[PDB]
DNA sequence: CGCCCGCTTCGGGGCAACCCTGCCAGTCTAATACAAATCCGGCAATGGAGTCAAGACCAGGTTCG
């Protein structure tokens, strides 16, 4: 009940972003946090991405 | 307020506190290819394994 | 699968050492293998994380 | 939402066109332009029996003559064991 | 110099690595745009050739091309102006 | 003489974390009259698009006297 992955499923209405949860496809959320962290690094290309 | 007398989301409430566009949907989306699982310890590998 | 690095995160994110790249190599089962050492900078026990 | 797309069948629908493209590429001229202007590939407007047979030059029986021979030809294995899995 | 022989993603050493660049960004960059330039290559080694140059070094059996890239920087292969 | 400036008090707005997990909320005069608009059901002008039968015929492999 926990093992999830997902390579292209749905995606959102309003936004294009894709959906949540394991009920669904969905993906995992890239917060505030951790784009402070990739920004920490200096790794930029991979937050473009 | 609207039926269950829940109040109506006006255009700034589309941006305002946490479940605007910045803090939500600009600053962190879901991303695609992505996983979730639980962790156990595997003290046979490699550092960087 | 071989020589691709791969992004771990951990929720929540506290510094710049929440997520780090490893070199991924199949693992049976369901459970991603950690070594038992990042454990201190991923703030990660075996409780169910 | 389900009006997106897909984008793996985008991706296959492009296979797709290359796969017909090579396909139709392996017969003569006069076969491919006639299939080509009866199912509309090479623009949106499928020509007619009359309109290809303005643009060749023959009349509209040739044309079907035509047309039934490389439907004949085209469902030989040898031409539908790559487009058998396109459906 | 005496670390046991390496293995895997960190087979060029990367304190080996650095002492050709300035910095860890510019040798990011470095081999990014190596590993764009031998994929293209291989891309457009059916068609006629451009002026793309092909792996230096003797490739693997079937190996990424970053790899490719990193050892041809640890061979001293190459050379790179900044911006 | 009532008029007006320093203090005090009162109130309004903002924020208060981060990973999964989630799946649909209510009610009371009621009719006629008519007219315009839209649709739909069914032949009737085709007429063009395709189908078929036959044949005229150009000329290179294929088999006899
Ligand atoms: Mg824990």
């Amino acid at each position: 009940d926990k093992i999830h992955a997902r390579s292209t499923g749905p995606y959102s209405m309003i936004t294009q972003q894709p959906l949540g949860g394991k009920a669904q496809f969905g993906g995992q959320r890239f917060g505030e946090m951790e784009c402070w962290a990739m920004q920490a690094y200096g790794a930029a290309y991979t937050l473009q991405e | 307020t609207g039926p269950g007398n829940r109040p109506l989301k006006s255009l700034s409430d589309l941006l305002k506190g946490k479940q605007g566009r910045f803090r939500q949907n600009l600053l962190g989306k879901r991303v695609d290819y992505s996983g979730r699982s639980v962790i156990v310890v595997g003290p046979q590998l490699k550092l960087h394994q | 699968i071989a020589e691709h690095p791969v992004l771990l995160n951990r929720a929540p994110t506290l510094h710049r050492l929440g997520i780090q790249a490893f070199e991924p190599m199949l693992v049976e089962g369901k459970a991603i293998q950690l070594h038992p050492l990042v454990c201190e900078a991923f703030n990660a026990d075996f409780d169910g994380d | 939402d389900s009006e997106a797309v897909v984008a793996v069948d985008a991706v296959s629908f492009t296979l797709l066109q290359d796969q017909l493209q090579s396909v139709l590429d392996t017969l003569s001229e006069r076969e491919a332009g006639v299939v080509r202007l009866r199912f509309g590939l090479t623009d949106g407007q499928p020509r007619t029996l009359d309109e290809i047979g303005q643009v060749y030059g023959v009349t509209r029986e040739r044309i079907r003559q035509i047309e039934s021979k490389t439907m004949s030809k085209l469902r030989h294995p040898s031409r539908s064991q790559v487009l058998r899995d396109y459906l | 110099g005496g670390y046991d022989t390496p293995l895997g993603i960190t087979n060029p050493p990367i304190d080996e690595l650095l002492d050709r660049v300035s910095s860890k960004y510019a040798l990011v960059i470095y081999a990014a745009k190596r590993a764009r330039q031998i994929n293209d290559y291989y891309n457009q080694l059916g068609e006629g050739i451009l002026e793309y140059v092909g792996p230096l070094v003797e490739p693997g059996l079937q190996e990424k091309p970053l790899s490719i890239a990193l050892r041809e920087i640890h061979a001293d292969l190459l050379e790179h102006t900044e911006g």
